[PDB]
């Protein structure tokens, strides 16, 4: 199960 | 900006026996960037329909790929892997040796 | 023994040619189980191991959304990082991400990890405690401050200590017939004269799983590295791995040399010699 959170660099 | 030259290993899936069906592999690793051209050759000619693994990378961020095809080794037919990458001035050819 | 689950993402910008190439792969130990390739026709996360095929439609829909969202974030990040480094729009650049979790033989969380690279160099990494970041350079310090403001470490830690280990436990159970089985190396040795005074002894290890193995040559029972060659462990293409180690020896003295093989599948290491 892959991570669901991402936020810009 | 930093570019790393591919390491190349060409080898069979199972120990080769002349006349016995097998798989010819070319494992390319330790390279950066990921753009690379890999061909498997039979008697110097490009083999068609060669498949490859999904791009992945090692702890140092360098990439690796496995290119493979079915083949039947013979005493005189020669097999090889030809690789091109931005770090190479000319394509690098590594000949298949059944004990390597 | 211990197990891991890891995801690897690579995004490559393609100047003057539209969207970047995005590839994602997931592994349990040395076994790939999922992939996503932006150049492929489906535009879905796809199965790559038999034991993941049983997951239902909701699973595949959510995995696809996760990887698609990460690809969009990476595409924006490629342009943002080009700006932080004052690079031109002419060149192709790469973002790589690795994350995952390790569990012990009892299935409990051991460690979590999340690291990112830009053009093959370290960019930012989650520290061991999963509560802070280490920025590799000044450009990454801008990202570190954004990620602190976004509470990104809290999100990573929640995933790594929660969903990551729970789903790794489920996959280890569902795929136990293959994931939890060790295949010991099948060893052999070859001998090739080089001249009328020296020969190569090559110690082989084939068909093993997992990939971790140690091959060591000894001379008179002492470890030796001079005149040896060890190739990188390589995939056979059928789920098993191969490796060899060679030593150049004086012809007539082959019996002084022994090849030692260590692998998880062997309860005691093997010791091979040229002649009996
Ligand atoms: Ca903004
Ligand atoms: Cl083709
Ligand atoms: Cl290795
Ligand atoms: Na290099
Ligand atoms: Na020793």
């Amino acid at each position: 199960n892959s991570a669901s959170f991402s936020t810009f660099k | 900006m930093i570019q790393r030259t591919p390491k190349i290993q060409v080898y069979s899936r199972h120990p080769a026996e002349n006349g016995k069906s097998n798989f010819l592999n070319c494992y390319v690793s330790g390279f950066h960037p990921s753009d690379i051209e890999v061909d498997l050759l039979k008697n110097g000619e490009r083999i068609e329909k060669v498949e490859h693994s999904d791009l992945s990378f090692s702890k140092d961020w360098s990439f690796y790929l496995l290119y493979y095809t079915e083949f039947t080794p013979t005493e005189k037919d020669e097999y090889a892997c030809r690789v091109n990458h931005v770090t190479l001035s000319q394509p690098k050819i590594v000949k298949w040796d059944r004990d390597m | 023994g211990s197990h891991s689950m890891r995801y690897f993402y690579t995004s490559v910008s393609r100047p003057g040619r539209g969207e970047p190439r995005f590839i994602a792969v997931g592994y349990v130990d040395d076994t790939q189980f999922v992939r996503f390739d932006s150049d492929a026709a489906s535009q879905r996360m796809e199965p790559r191991a038999p034991w993941i095929e049983q997951e239902g439609p909701e699973y595949w829909d959510q995995e696809t959304r996760n990887v698609k969202a990460q690809s969009q974030t990476d595409r924006v990040d490629l342009g943002t990082l080009r700006g932080y480094y004052n690079q031109s729009e002419d060149g192709s650049h790469t973002i790589q991400i690795m994350y995952g979790c390790d569990v012990g033989p009892d299935g409990r969380f051991l460690r979590g990890y999340r690291q990112d690279a830009y053009d093959g160099k370290d960019y930012i990494a989650l520290n061991e405690d999963l509560r802070s970041w280490t920025a590799a350079d000044m450009a990454a310090q801008i990202t570190k401050r954004k990620w602190e403001a976004a509470h990104a470490a809290e999100q990573q830690r929640a995933y790594l200590e929660g969903r990551c280990v729970e789903w790794l436990r489920r996959y280890l159970e569902n795929g136990k017939e293959t994931l939890q089985r060790t295949d010991p190396p099948k060893t052999h040795m070859t001998h090739h004269p080089i001249s009328d005074h020296e020969a190569t002894l090559r110690c082989w290890a084939l068909g093993f799983y997992p990939a971790e193995i140690t091959l060591t040559w000894q001379r008179d029972g002492e470890d030796q590295t001079q005149d040896t060659e060890l190739v990188e462990t390589r995939p056979a293409g059928d789920g098993t791995f191969q490796k060899w180690a060679a030593v150049v020896v004086p012809s007539g003295e082959e019996q002084r040399y022994t090849c030692h093989v260590q692998h998880e599948g062997l309860p005691k290491p093997l010791t091979l010699r040229w002649e009996l």
